[PDB]
């Protein structure tokens, strides 16, 4: 109970996939995969943890 | 600076379809990003700017259209023909931007009014009047502000927001 | 309303008249040059699609709250609409 | 008021949620019916009322004479869904083997409860030493007085077993009622006396 | 005088039927504010529903209201001179110099 | 009728006082303690009393402690069908009204009328409400005035007012723990205060006990209750005809 | 001061005290509710004839009124050796009327 939130629901897991495919509808080369994902835990780590400074 | 947040918003200016679905299993779409902090840059003229430019995506506050006054109602009007349903917001910017502050303002019925939109299609005149219910499909951008001074960081966090459930899950 | 036309449906002599303003009165039955003046007249009553109608609607200004002076608010005033 | 309860388990539970991430790995990709199901229970709720035979109640007495090795509230409610399931899988009559199913699911409500309000062994302990603690100063003390300062210096160290002030102020609101003590702010109080 | 009663910066539709036909948003408090300043005093020795008020006057230099009529923006240029006390006497200097007052810190 | 003639061939009986008490109710077994004082307090007593001045008490009334989710619950269910016109209420509303009797606001051009309750209403009628541990501190001197004379006086905002509501009260509220202990006494376990209890009768407490022949035979009795249709226990009286023969009772000043 | 209806004005109605000239009160121990009214009757004898301005009009009535009581101590009736200020709730002012 000291700084972080959240114990991993698949409701987090769902919207993972939603911005991806968001993200994958503006940049859209046709290009799903790998390396679109690695753009989205790229936004949630960097989201996360704001607090820690 | 904050070249993070200024993209995390870009991508919910777009939304789309979540799943053509068919069948009777209405998905949840429209993720809804909210903030805290207590900047001296005036938050709000920060949020609000950007909604003043983006489609279909109207203003509020905490004062006027609150949680009951959020849905539509039905209201006085002139010598002409009364008991018109006005509305607030919500029943008008479907599938766009819920631009909101204020969120300690008028709480006892904002807090409905959260839940309700955060539910899939529940947004509704549960009043004597009728009992129709239309629908729900529009992003959600919150700005919280904190406690007295500042959030303190070294005390536990949760000290000024007031919705443990609408929150962590 | 711009036009009218009564019927008797005895003479089928449709009175015209102009419109005035927003109060108005209809007339009598023994006016007219066939179905009156005998011992049996027409009995007047109205006609919707023989009565040619226009458009109307109603709105209100306010000011641009930058050339407002330092003191009073800003009053309203009346438009209207004709033609198309 | 309510017959059963249950509560969601939840673990890190590695098989398990890696094969919960399959369900959601699907359907995003590409008899069960909508209606017909539907008019399967809304006729076969009121037209046939099934009966109760012997059959029942011998193996009934059977479970609750080693279940007490509530009383009843947990009797009534465990024919009833025991009827609807016989009535349920065989739209006729009464079933024999339909409480197997009952005591399955009730086993499983209990199952919730291994581990104050309906729970007393907190309650055996903390109503006699708290009776000790008044017996011994008002054996020292010539007078009645018995101060706010002394009673967090004396009860909240003798035994680390109690917690500091979430029950201690509920424990004297029942000697007010048992001819013990009085209140007088947050402060000086007035005891028992002979 | 600072008697916080709702009509600080409002009108409280006030129209008096002006002679059978005509509504009037009658000026409360901003009409005379305007290019001027005004002074309050008994700020902690007041209810919520003034509070609420002084929040949109501060940040924003208009009031815009429709009670049982119009919406209407109009402008007014303000300046409040404040006047309150300390609560718990002269308790000043031997706990925080902030939360003094302990008035919502939306208007410090 | 015969009818007419039934109750006089029946007040001819002998072993009628035991006929009644077996008679009562099926949804319990045992205990004939508890069943003798709840057929007391079903029929009246007498009210007249001495000339010019004080009306005495109407009648008695008799509380019920014990564990919950027991047979306590069936007198409660059982009373309130086969009493006239008798309410039932749980008393957690303790602040809004019904209780606590509280005067409504002006509505439709008057201030200061009068309300409902479930206690006003108690004319022949003996109103039934539970669990007295759990509403607040005011209550408690409120029905503690409706005991001792059987009118309520009020002023609140608005004239004075004396309504005579003679009433019969019957109660069943809740052990400090669940658990009735033994060395004790009940001046611990009774969870009030001290006047209201000399203000009453005596309560009559349930005990339990986890004994292994008990429950087969109450098992065995319930079962029967829940049958669809095993009526083979006879009650010697029905509803109606114990229901006139209490109206035949009532009507002496012995 | 009950309100006025519409063509009214704000009129003046009273209770208890100005009907009983010479009667019954009751004040025993409304024990949450007894700092709500008593620093209305212990000012009807001290200040006797006592009268009010809320919101209105500023008169005097007159109340020559009679005040008999059946307080009830907390518990028994020797609740203690130790004196009365020990066994009521009253403070002495009010009780010294």
């Amino acid at each position: 109970s000291k700084f972080s939130f959240g114990q991993a629901t698949p409701r987090t897991l769902l919207g993972i996939i939603r911005l991806s495919q968001a993200l994958a509808k503006l940049r859209l080369a046709d290009m799903v995969d790998i390396d679109d994902v690695e753009e989205a835990l790229r936004l949630v780590r960097v989201s996360k943890e704001s607090l820690y400074q | 600076g904050n070249l993070d947040v200024k993209k995390a918003l870009l991508l919910l200016l777009v939304g789309g379809v979540d799943k053509r679905v068919g069948d009777g299993m209405k998905i949840r779409g429209d993720i809804n990003v909210c903030l805290m902090g207590d900047p001296g840059v005036a938050k709000s003229q920060l949020l609000k700017a950007i909604c003043k430019i983006s489609p279909r995506g109207v203003y509020t506050t905490g004062k006027g259209s609150s949680g009951v006054g959020l849905t539509a109602a039905v209201m006085k009007d002139p010598v002409t023909d009364e008991m018109i349903l006005e509305g607030g917001a919500l029943v008008l910017a479907d599938n766009g931007i819920c631009c909101i502050d204020e969120f300690d303002k008028m709480d006892e019925s904002d807090r409905t009014a959260i839940h309700e939109v955060m539910e899939q299609q529940t947004i509704s005149i549960s009043k004597a009047g009728i009992n129709t219910t239309l629908n729900a499909r529009t992003s959600i951008l919150a700005a919280a502000n904190p406690l007295y001074g500042r959030y303190n960081p070294r005390l536990s966090p949760l000290d000024n927001i007031n919705l443990p459930a609408a929150l962590l899950s | 309303v711009e036009v009218i036309a009564y019927t008797c449906d005895q003479c089928g002599y449709e009175v015209f008249q102009e419109v005035n303003s927003r109060t108005f009165t209809p007339l009598s039955e023994c006016t007219s040059e066939e179905c009156s003046q005998n011992q049996t007249k027409g009995q007047l009553f109205m006609s919707t699609r023989a009565s040619k109608f226009s458009a109307f609607q109603e709105c209100k200004i306010q000011e641009l709250s930058q050339q407002v002076p330092v003191g009073h608010i800003p009053r309203s005033l009346n438009i209207h609409v004709n033609g198309t | 008021r309510f017959d059963l309860v249950y509560l969601v388990l939840d673990k890190v539970d590695e098989k398990n949620d890696r094969e919960l991430a399959k369900h959601l790995t699907n359907l995003y990709l590409e008899v069960l019916p909508v209606e017909f199901l539907t008019m399967y229970i809304s006729y076969a709720k009121e037209h046939i009322h099934p009966i109760i035979t012997e059959a029942a109640k011998t193996e009934l007495v059977r479970a609750y004479v080693g279940m007490r090795k509530a009383t009843t509230r947990q009797l009534e409610s465990m024919i009833r869904l025991a009827e609807a399931h016989a009535k349920m899988k065989l739209k006729n009559v009464v079933e024999l083997e339909d409480v197997q199913e009952a005591v399955r699911l009730i086993r499983s409500a209990i199952k919730d409860y291994a581990t104050q309000t309906g729970k007393s062994v907190i309650q055996r302990k903390l109503q006699e030493d708290l009776s000790r603690e008044i017996m011994n100063v008002l054996k020292d003390q010539a007078s009645d007085s018995m101060s706010f300062n002394e009673l967090i210096k004396q009860i909240n160290e003798h035994s680390q077993d109690r917690v500091e002030s979430s029950d201690i102020q509920e424990a004297l609101s029942r000697l007010q009622q048992e001819d013990k003590v009085i209140v007088l702010g947050e402060g000086v109080r007035r005891s028992v006396r002979l | 005088t600072g008697r916080g009663s709702s009509g600080v910066g409002l009108t409280a539709a006030v129209t008096t039927d002006r002679e059978t036909g005509e509504r009037r948003l009658e000026a409360g408090a901003m009409v005379l504010a305007d290019r001027g300043v005004v002074c309050i005093d008994e700020f902690d020795k007041m209810t919520d529903v003034d509070r609420v008020a002084i929040h949109e006057v501060m940040e924003q230099q208009t009031v815009t209201i429709a009670k049982a009529g119009i919406h209407t923006t109009l402008n007014a240029r303000c300046s409040v001179i404040a006047a309150a006390n300390p609560v718990f006497g002269q308790y000043d200097v031997n706990r925080d110099p902030h939360q003094n007052i302990a008035l919502p810190d939306s208007l410090l | 009728s015969d009818e007419i003639n039934e109750l006089k061939e029946m007040v001819k009986d002998e072993h009628i006082y035991d006929k009644l008490v077996r008679s009562i109710a099926p949804a319990v077994f045992g205990h004939e303690a508890v069943k003798k004082g709840i057929l007391l307090q079903m029929l009246g007593g007498v009210h007249k009393s001495t000339v010019e001045g004080i009306k005495l008490r109407g009648d008695i009334n008799i509380c019920v402690v014990g564990d919950p989710s027991t047979s306590k619950s069936q007198f409660l269910k059982y009373v309130v069908g086969f009493a006239p016109r008798s309410v039932y209420t749980s008393g957690k509303a303790s602040s809004a009204a019904g209780l606590t009797a509280a005067v409504v606001r002006d509505e439709e051009g008057g201030d200061y009328t009068i309300e409902a309750g479930a206690l006003m209403l108690a004319d022949n009628g003996i109103c039934c409400i539970d669990e007295f541990d759990k509403m607040d501190i005011s209550d408690q001197v409120a029905i503690h005035e409706a005991m001792e004379q059987q009118t309520i006086s009020i002023a609140k905002a608005g004239i004075h007012a004396t309504l005579n509501a003679r009433t019969s009260i019957l109660a069943a509220a809740n052990p400090v723990g669940g658990r009735y202990n033994r060395k004790l006494s009940l001046r611990g376990n009774l969870n009030m205060t001290a006047p209201i209890m000399s203000r009453f009768d005596l309560f009559f407490v349930i005990l339990d006990d986890c004994n292994e022949k008990i429950d087969t035979e109450l098992a065995s009795h319930i079962v029967d209750l829940h049958m669809k249709r095993d009526e083979a226990i006879e009650p010697p009286f029905s509803a109606e005809q114990l229901r006139r023969y209490i109206k035949y009772a009532r009507t002496f000043k012995p | 001061v009950r309100k006025d209806p519409i063509t009214k004005e704000w009129t003046l109605e009273g209770g208890a005290l100005v009907l009983a000239d010479k009667g019954v009160c009751l004040i025993d121990e409304f024990d949450k509710m007894n700092d709500q009214d008593r620093t209305s009757i212990h000012e009807a004898m001290e200040q006797q004839s006592i009268s009010i301005s809320k919101a209105g009009i500023v008169t005097t009535l007159q109340a020559r009124c009679s005040i008999i009581a059946a307080a009830n101590p907390n518990g028994g009736r020797y609740n203690s050796t130790l004196p009365l200020a020990q066994n009521v709730s009253l403070t002495e002012p009010i009780l010294s009327r």
